[PDB]
């Protein structure tokens, strides 16, 4: 129904010790299996504009720093921290994937958290090797991986071409290849709503871990033009088939690149879209536009209402209005002294599991656990309406760098002075 | 779990005023507002304005705006209510009713209730 | 008294079911339908039996149960026992000056 904006989301899968050990530490076998994996997955992704670049492997070998455990929501938030915790710290990536041999309960093969694409703790996947073919296993990368962009389970009615979709959830004789029309509305909407400017940047060419194929879209090292296939390819400075330039070109895809030729040094390739989101320069003998980059930490935005925290502005009323309703606002401050109970909603940090130790807030970080939304929409009870369900207990709780008080954000759950 | 225990009960002549604690445990004082309820002897309930344990903002009902003030401790976790100028039909038992988590206009624990007579 | 109207008293027997009405003007009862109850011993603080009309907390019961219509709002009761010779008050939002008003209460005998 449209062409989406180009979208690049840069991918880290991590394989579990189960899972290592079932190819007798065979490392090259599994990196084959995920190359055609995220191939395919590549492939299904072609009529939504969005491309899926895998940007690091990591092996839990001869250990495992998370308790995988057969309950899926158990292991899933175990994983979700431990990202938030490291990975991120450690690899700059928007997308996170576990991939295990460890059978869960209910024979459910793949679950994720809805909506978290660019959320630290939320955007994180868990996935089961549960076939021998490369196909059907895309089939379920495919399935979460659209469930955290926003998409839900298929809704009668919509089904595509009188047979079942990715979005089915339920298994079937033929594994489908397309999405619902009832699919892209909702991937827009997300777009319009959630707004994840964390995937519009596409990823160096030298940090892509994938080997370099031919027709993709994606430009890796080792191709020196890449416009995809060759049925598609409407730029005249290259040919697909060939997948080298044409005789007389410089370029090929890219951002600073312009007019078939390399713009002059100096002139600006990535703009500002934010107010702490700096602009950069071109080098001058590149067609790759340098690292996107942004201002400090720290800096006040959106008209001092909030600091700026790895280049987003997050705000308290933002995420009242992603949560309930456009016409939210953050509730009252008597509200916020609900996390003092450790109650089985209001708290700061959790065991893992339907059950564990909530902890009791600080009396001074009551603000940097839940977040309670005034909205008089639905039903004028309930003043202070908050988000909570033990498959997504981290939506709802208000996210890293939002503004606590005046001089200070919640960092790591505790409302710490800013520019310490 | 939550418990609330008022003050003994008092006999006041008409034209004096009366105050009445109630004290909060197991739960967060700040985080409820506290209602009061009034039942006179054979009568039905009678309801009086809610105290917010955090700001301190009050409201109160129509037939109570010029009686009644209400004031909080915070540190002790008390709440009080005055009630000025008795009349021989303020008769009655009154009860701190609290909110609670799933609705604001219903009242779940009630403290066991103060009786307050006015009589010569 | 208070604004709301309940009957005046109404008895049962062990074996039997009854219903208890309470009624309000639109403002009152009919309109914002956040009508709850209230069953209050003698000597005994009232304790809260449903709220939302319907909606029910844990820790009583299923012998109770409430209904709306029009600005009508009851409360039935199956299976007389024991515990049900009390007072039952009623108890509704209004969008005036004073936040909740109750019901002039009932007496139920068993
Ligand atoms: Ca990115
Ligand atoms: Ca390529
Ligand atoms: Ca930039």
């Amino acid at each position: 129904e449209r062409k989406f904006e180009k979208k690049f989301i840069e991918l880290v899968v991590v394989v579990d010790h189960s899972m290592v050990t079932k190819y007798n530490n065979d490392s090259t076998a599994i990196r084959t299996w995920i190359y055609e994996m995220l191939n395919t997955v590549n492939e299904i992704y072609l009529p939504f504009n969005i491309r899926v670049a895998l940007v690091g492997l990591e092996f839990w070998c001869n250990g495992d720093l998370i308790n995988v455990t057969s309950t899926a929501d158990d292991t899933l938030h175990s994983f979700g921290e431990w990202r938030a915790s490291d990975l991120l710290n450690r690899k700059r990536h928007d997308h996170a994937q576990l991939l295990t041999n460890v059978t869960l309960d209910h024979s459910t093969l793949g679950i994720t958290f809805v909506y978290g694409m660019c959320k630290s703790d939320r955007s994180v996947e868990l996935i089961l090797d549960y076939s021998n073919i490369t196909f059907n296993m895309a089939y379920i990368i495919a399935h979460e991986m659209g469930h955290s962009l926003g998409m839900l389970h298929d809704t009668k009615f919509c089904t595509c071409g009188a047979k079942p979709c990715i979005m089915f959830g339920k298994e079937s004789i033929p594994p489908p290849k397309e999405f619902s029309s009832c699919s892209y509305d909702q991937y827009n909407k997300y777009l319009l709503k959630y707004n994840p400017k964390c995937i519009l940047d596409p990823p160096l060419r030298k940090d892509i871990a994938s080997p370099a194929v031919c027709g993709n879209e994606i430009w890796e090292e080792g191709e020196e033009c890449d416009c995809g296939s060759p049925a598609d390819c409407r730029n005249p400075c290259c040919d697909a088939a060939t997948c080298k330039l044409k005789p007389g070109a410089e370029c090929g895809n890219g951002e600073c690149c312009d007019k078939c030729k390399i713009r002059k040094a100096g002139t600006e390739c990535r703009p500002a879209r934010d107010d702490c989101d700096v602009a950069e320069h071109c080098t001058g003998q590149s067609a790759e536009c340098p690292r996107n980059e942004f201002q400090r930490n720290g800096q006040p935005c959106l008209n001092n209402s909030g600091y700026c925290y790895n280049g987003d502005c997050p705000i308290m009323l933002n995420q009242c209005i992603a949560l309930f309703s456009p016409s939210a606002t953050v509730a009252q401050d008597s509200c916020f002294q609900r996390n003092l109970q450790g109650s089985y909603y209001g708290y700061c940090t959790k065991e893992i599991g339907y059950y564990g130790k909530r902890f009791p807030c600080a009396p001074q970080d009551v603000k940097c656990g839940r977040l309670y939304c005034l909205d008089n929409s639905f039903k004028k009870n309930m003043r202070c309406k908050n988000d909570y369900s033990y498959a997504d207990e981290n939506k709802g709780i208000v996210e890293p760098g939002t503004k606590c008080e005046d001089g200070k954000v919640c960092i790591n759950r505790k409302c710490v002075d800013v520019n310490t | 779990q939550v418990q609330l225990v008022q003050s003994g009960a008092e006999v006041k002549k008409p034209g004096a005023s009366v105050k009445v604690s109630c004290k909060a445990s197991g739960y967060t004082f700040t985080g409820y507002y506290m209602h009061w309820v009034r039942q006179a002897p054979g009568q039905g309930l009678e309801w009086m304005g809610w105290i917010n344990p955090n700001s301190g903002g009050t409201n109160y009902a129509q037939k109570f705006q010029g009686r009644v003030t209400m004031t909080r401790d915070t540190s002790i976790s008390t709440a009080y209510m005055e009630l000025s100028r008795l009349r021989s039909d303020d008769t009655a038992v009154y009860y701190c009713a609290r909110e609670w988590d799933d609705d604001d206009f219903s009242f779940d624990y009630w403290g066991q209730g103060t009786l307050v007579t006015v009589s010569s | 008294q208070s604004a709301l109207t309940q009957p005046a008293s109404v008895s049962g027997s062990p074996g039997q079911s009854i219903t208890i009405s309470c009624t309000g003007t639109s403002s009152d009862v009919g309109g914002y339908n956040y009508v709850s109850w209230y069953q209050q011993h003698p000597g005994k603080a009232p304790k809260l039996m449903i709220y939302e009309v319907s909606n029910r907390p844990s820790g009583v019961s299923n012998r109770f149960s409430g209904s709306k219509s029009g600005n009508t709002a009851s409360l039935t009761i199956s299976g007389l026992q024991a515990e049900d010779e009390a007072d039952y008050y009623c108890s509704s939002y209004t969008s005036s000056s004073t936040l909740v008003v109750f019901g002039g209460g009932t007496k139920l005998t068993v």
